[PDB]
């Protein structure tokens, strides 16, 4: 939950 | 593993077809966490979940915060050269 995820 | 150079081809109506996680502010590389089937990264054949993106089109991403990496990656168009490594 600490790390961000971005769809690109 | 070895550092690899990977060519990706994309048209302007599509994204890269990857999800990334991590960033300098988290003490973690920019890592590919997803490859969306049928989109440009899947089609290029050379990018895989777990790859660290070290550079794109000569822009170093090893010391890049998450949202910096998103802006840099999303700005690339057409024929895009990745430097990646699987650890």
């Amino acid at each position: 939950s600490r790390l961000p995820t971005s769809k690109i | 593993g070895p550092i690899r150079k990977v060519l990706l081809l994309k048209e302007d109506h599509e994204g890269l077809g990857i999800s990334i996680t991590g960033g300098k502010e988290h003490g973690v590389p920019i890592l590919i966490s997803e490859i969306h089937p049928g989109q440009p990264a899947d089609r290029c054949g050379g990018l895989h979940v777990g790859d660290a993106i070290l550079a794109v089109n000569g822009v170093n991403l090893r010391d890049t915060k998450h949202k910096e990496a998103v802006t840099i990656l999303s700005q690339q168009r057409g024929e895009i050269e990745f430097e990646v490594v699987y650890v």
